[PDB]
C-alpha cells in the first residue's frame, strides 16, 4: 500500500476538555517502529509531545503533558492514539505522527525535534488542528 | 498519490563519483537522483550504500540543483570549502555519522541567511584518510564563511582542540580560515 499516516479528532473545546486523537497509518507497520505525536502552535517551534513504541509498548513524554496525555496503540489496525485530558489555552495547535528516520533512532525525541524539527521524519501526516478556548 | 510532501526551501542533486584512472576525473562523475522533499531526502538516503561501505576512492557530492559539484562551476570557482579530514578508524565510528549530520545541515539550511552561500557537500572515501566538505560560493564572504564553519563545527560536535580548515578551490586546484 502507499504510505498514509490519516491524523483525526481534533476540534474546538473549552479549558477542562478532552479530545482522543487517532492517527490511522499505512504502508509501514508501527510494529517495526517508534511513532512520535508532535505538535505546531502559532509563533512557537516544532514541540514533541510523546513517543510510543507499538512492539514493546515504551513510551514517553514531554514534561509540558505528562499526566494528562496517553500515547497507545492497536498494532492490529496500524493506528497510534494521543488521549488529551483537561486541555488548556497552551494545547492549541495542529497535533501530527512523524516517523523518526531510522538512522536518527538512536537519538532522543527531544534531540531530534530541537536540532532537525521536521527534517528528522521520514514520514508525518497534515495533522489535525486542536482548539482550546473560552473567550 | 494521497500522501502529502514536505517541500525543502532548495531543490538538491545527488552525484556519485567512480575512480576509475582510464577516465578523466568529470567522466567519473554522474548524477544519480534530484530530490526536493523530506521524504524524497531519506527515501534516496535509505536506498543507497552508506559512505562507510563505499569502494576506495569514490564520492558522494549533495549540491543545490543547477550546481555541479566541480570548481568550474560558476557557482563554485569563486568559493571554497569547510574540510573535516578523518583518520583511518573513524571510518567506522565518525563518517555516516557526520555525513549525515552535514547533508541535514544542508537540507535544512542550518546556517539561517548563510545558508545561501552553500552551494553542496562533498564526501571522498580515501585509503590515506576520509574527508567531508561543506563548498560555499565566495571564499571572501568572510561573514558567512565564519558563520556556517562555527556552527558546522558546533552541530557535528567535534571537540574544541580538533581545527577545521576552509581552503578556497582555487588554492586547492594549486587555510583561509579556521575555527
Ligand atoms: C574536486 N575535483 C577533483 N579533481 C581532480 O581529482 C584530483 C583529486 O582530487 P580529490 O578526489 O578531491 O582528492 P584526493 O583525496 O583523491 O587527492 P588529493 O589531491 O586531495 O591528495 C584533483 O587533483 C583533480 O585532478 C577535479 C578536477 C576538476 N577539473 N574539477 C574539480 O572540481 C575536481
Amino acid at each position: 500500500s502507499e504510505v498514509q499516516l490519516v491524523e483525526s479528532g481534533g476540534g474546538l473545546v473549552q479549558p477542562g476538555g478532552s479530545l482522543r486523537l487517532s492517527s490511522a497509518i499505512s504502508g509501514f507497520s508501527i510494529s517495526s517502529t517508534s511513532i512520535d505525536w508532535v505538535r505546531q502552535a502559532p509563533g512557537k517551534g516544532l514541540e514533541w509531545v510523546a513517543r510510543i513504541s507499538p512492539s514493546s509498548g515504551s513510551t514517553s513524554y514531554a514534561d509540558s503533558v505528562k499526566g494528562r496525555f496517553t500515547i497507545s496503540a492497536d498494532t492490529s489496525k496500524n493506528t497510534v492514539y494521543l488521549q488529551m485530558n483537561s486541555l488548556r489555552a497552551e494545547d492549541t495547535a495542529v497535533y501530527y505522527t512523524g516517523r523518526v528516520a531510522k538512522d536518527l533512532n538512536s537519538s532522543s525525541p527531544s534531540f531530534v525535534v530541537n536540532t532537525y524539527s521536521s527534517f528528522g521524519f521520514d514520514y508525518r501526516g497534515q495533522g489535525t488542528l486542536v482548539t482550546v478556548s473560552s473567550g | 498519490e494521497h500522501y502529502i510532501k514536505h517541500p525543502l526551501q532548495n531543490r538538491w542533486a545527488l552525484w556519485f563519483f567512480k575512480n576509475d584512472k582510464s577516465k578523466t576525473w568529470q567522466a567519473n562523475l554522474r548524477l544519480i537522483s534530484k530530490f526536493d522533499t523530506v521524504e524524497d531526502f531519506w527515501a534516496l538516503y535509505n536506498h543507497i550504500q552508506l559512505s562507510s561501505n563505499l569502494m576506495p576512492g569514490c564520492d558522494y557530492s549533495l549540491f543545490k540543483d543547477g550546481i555541479e559539484p566541480m570548481w568550474e562551476d560558476e557557482k563554485n570557482k569563486r568559493g571554497g570549502r569547510w574540510l573535516i579530514t578523518l583518520n583511518k578508524q573513524q571510518r567506522r565510528s565518525d563518517l555516516d555519522r557526520f555525513w549525515l549530520e552535514t547533508l541535514l545541515c544542508l537540507i535544512g539550511e542550518s546556517f539561517d541567511d548563510y545558508s545561501d552561500d552553500v552551494c553542496g557537500a562533498v564526501v571522498n572515501v580515501r585509503a590515506k584518510g576520509d574527508k567531508i566538505a561543506i563548498w560555499t560560493t565566495e571564499c571572501e564572504n568572510r561573514e558567512a564563511v565564519t558563520h556556517i564553519g562555527r556552527v558546522y563545527k558546533e552541530r557535528l560536535g567535534l571537540p574544541p582542540k580538533i581545527v577545521i580548515g576552509y581552503q578556497s578551490h582555487a588554492d586547492t586546484a594549486t587555510n583561509r580560515f579556521v575555527v
